[PDB]
RNA sequence: CGCCGCCAAGGUAUGUAUCAAGCUUACAAGUUAUGUAUUUACUGACCU
RNA sequence: CGCUUCUCGGCCUUUUGGCUAAGAUCAAGUGUAGUAUCUGUUCAUCAGUUUAAUAUCUGA
């Protein structure tokens, strides 16, 4: 409700700090912060916070890779699709276990959150799911 | 605690092989639990390649039996003298040969 | 829930008793444990909604704030038209944490 | 450390020994001097005192 | 104030991160350490897969991290069981 | 006077790189200078060059 | 018998490619596998 | 044909220089449910039990 009172640089420098805002054990912080990521990306576009949420996928710790998986789902569902899906397909080529599990669980929460809007994207992620 | 498992011991061997000898914070910066002093303690205790951690002999035992009688304590003093140099293997040899002399 | 497999549901016949959720578990589904797409109100039996058990959350058993819901994924799989999904037992979770 | 390196010619190693001995003489003669100066109260420098701690 | 003998720092630094980026860089540094030690030791059977885990090829065994592989040089000695493959390669010693 | 987190048992376990760990705290040295303000800033001992700030 | 009267450098970085005034001459000019001691990792939006 | 010397190339340490007080200092996490993978480790002939078929027991 107030995304016009900045210099457009602050929402980009707090989303890195919102990564360290995770691993808090209440489940209310961790369910509100993904909505904050979604409205940040609604404000300043889903192309710069996206690389931050994909760099949050090599942590070795849980409650920090699934809590950015949900953030990938919220940047997928708040603003329109086809802005997060090519890079989410691209990160599977990175030879690491955690980033591949993160992009698969982000596809899970993606289709879970979109429902009926997955009629056009099944043929695109079927070669990834195979 | 300092359990010092072998997966960290071989990493410490590779870190001593790459970096150096008096270079300890830079190699303890990659172990997630240990500081420099405990790594120094184990490397001068177990991981130095001049340590003869096995092959107990006859001459060093008869050397230390009238050397642990010169001084009853001070096993780390006589540890460069014997050449066993681990400073705890001498204690094991001492209590083992005193258990064998009592039985 | 699906997170802790040792929890069992009540599975008796559902009446007109509208289920409730606490402020800690608001928006949570009962079966799939999700947050989106609410479709069906939760109906529980009269034994699990009686006396001091009224206005009570389904999962944690705390004081209810909002109404409980089913998801559309539970609706089209028809996991809402089964028995009453009131969690009765509480084991190895929120019990040993009280002793620690 | 006694610095016994093998396979080395004698004139360069003993000229290194007398050069580090001359540096040691300058080092200890400056250590005595600034220790006496911070004893009687000449300088109040943190650099000189925190250096003279390790230089004693 | 003593501006010359204080613990100083440079402006615009940003500081140092939390535990996550620190042990991420620690695991990448231990990965580079393991790769350079097998580069010096010249091991042709060490292989990394498509998910960031290690494999002994004659062993056909997995290793979750670096020290899991570089402690597997003493046990289940198939490296001496390649003497049969060398005898198949050359009938004489 | 000051009571809020003076001992500060575990602050919040941050990193404390160089200066915020070992350096001195500037806020007591500025609140004490704020506390004696008319008699560290009095107008009539040296009545010459005065330097007013912006606004 | 009556000391003493304080400025600054030390901190908010500096290396670049364009665009006027400041200053300057106003000039020269057709081997699979088991059991266990035992770690390392991974999962469940696990949890005050 | 052999031998000594010189020059050119195919090359097997090259790290950002040196010195001061190793230049000085630093680096906390759980508890629950479950799984994968290393190290260590060890693998004489009828009848029935069991098992998809196999692999424990009693028998001479
Ligand atoms: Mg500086
Ligand atoms: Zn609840
Ligand atoms: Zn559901
Ligand atoms: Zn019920
Ligand atoms: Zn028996």
């Amino acid at each position: 409700r107030g995304a016009e009172y900045v210099s457009a640089r602050e929402w980009m420098r707090i989303c890195f700090e919102l990564l360290e805002l995770l691993k808090a054990h209440k489940k209310a912080i961790r369910r509100a912060t993904v909505n904050t990521f979604g409205y940040i990306a609604k404000a300043i576009g889903p192309h710069d916070v996206l690389a931050t949420l994909l760099n949050n996928l090599k942590v070795q710790e849980r409650q920090n890779r699934v809590c950015t998986t949900v953030a990938i789902a919220i940047v997928a569902e708040t603003c329109s699709p086809f802005t997060v899906l090519p890079a989410l397909m691209n990160e599977y080529r990175v030879p690491e276990l955690n980033v591949q599990n993160g992009v698969l669980k982000s596809l899970s929460f993606l289709f879970e959150y979109i429902g009926e809007m997955g009629k056009d994207y099944i043929y695109a992620v079927t070669p990834l799911l195979e | 605690g300092g359990v010092w498992r072998n997966t960290e011991d071989e990493i410490l061997k590779a870190a001593v092989m790459k970096y150096g000898k008096n270079q300890w914070s830079r190699i303890a910066s990659l172990l997630h639990r240990k500081s420099a002093k405990q790594c120094k303690a184990r490397w001068y205790e177990w991981l130095d390649p001049s340590i003869k951690k096995t092959e107990w002999s006859r001459e060093e035992e008869e050397k230390l039996l009238h050397l642990a009688k010169l001084m009853p304590t001070q096993w780390r003093t006589i540890a460069p003298i014997i050449g066993r140099t681990a400073a705890q293997c001498l204690e094991h040899y001492e209590f083992l040969l005193d258990k064998a002399a009592q039985r | 829930a699906k997170h802790h497999p040792d929890l069992i549901f009540c599975r008796k016949q559902a009446g007109v008793a509208i289920g409730r959720l606490c402020e800690k578990c608001d928006g949570k589904c009962v079966i799939c444990d999700s947050y989106v797409r609410p479709c069906t109100l939760v109906r529980i039996c009269d034994e699990c909604n009686y006396g001091s058990y009224q206005g009570r959350c389904v999962i944690c058993g705390g004081p209810g704030v909002s109404d409980a819901y089913y998801c559309k994924e539970c609706t089209i799989q028809e996991k809402d038209r089964d028995g009453c999904p009131k969690i009765v037992n509480l084991g190895s979770s929120k019990t040993d944490l009280f002793y620690e | 450390i006694p610095w016994k390196v093998p396979g080395l010619p004698t004139p360069i190693e003993n000229m290194i020994l007398r050069y580090v001995k001359a540096k040691a003489d300058w080092w200890t003669n400056t250590a005595h001097y600034n220790r006496e100066r911070i004893r009687r109260g000449a300088t109040v420098d943190k650099t000189v005192c925190k250096k003279n701690l390790g230089r004693l | 104030m003593d501006f010359q003998h204080r613990p100083g720092g440079k402006t615009g630094s940003g500081g140092v991160a939390s535990s996550s980026e620190s042990n991420r860089d620690r695991r990448e540094r231990l990965r580079q350490l393991a790769l350079e030690t097998i580069d010096i030791n010249k091991d042709p059977y060490f292989m990394k897969n498509h998910l960031g885990s290690y494999e002994c090829k004659l062993c056909l065994t997995l290793h979750n991290n670096e020290g899991s592989y570089l402690a597997h040089t003493q046990g289940k000695k198939h490296q001496t069981n390649l003497a049969r493959r060398a005898a198949k390669e050359a009938k004489e010693a | 006077w000051e009571k809020a987190s003076g001992f500060e048992e575990s602050m919040k376990w941050k990193k404390l790189t160089n200066a915020q760990r070992s350096g001195l705290n500037q806020i007591p040295n500025r609140r004490f200078t704020l506390w004696w303000s008319p008699t560290i800033n009095r107008a009539n001992v040296y009545v010459g060059f005065q330097v007013q700030l912006d606004l």
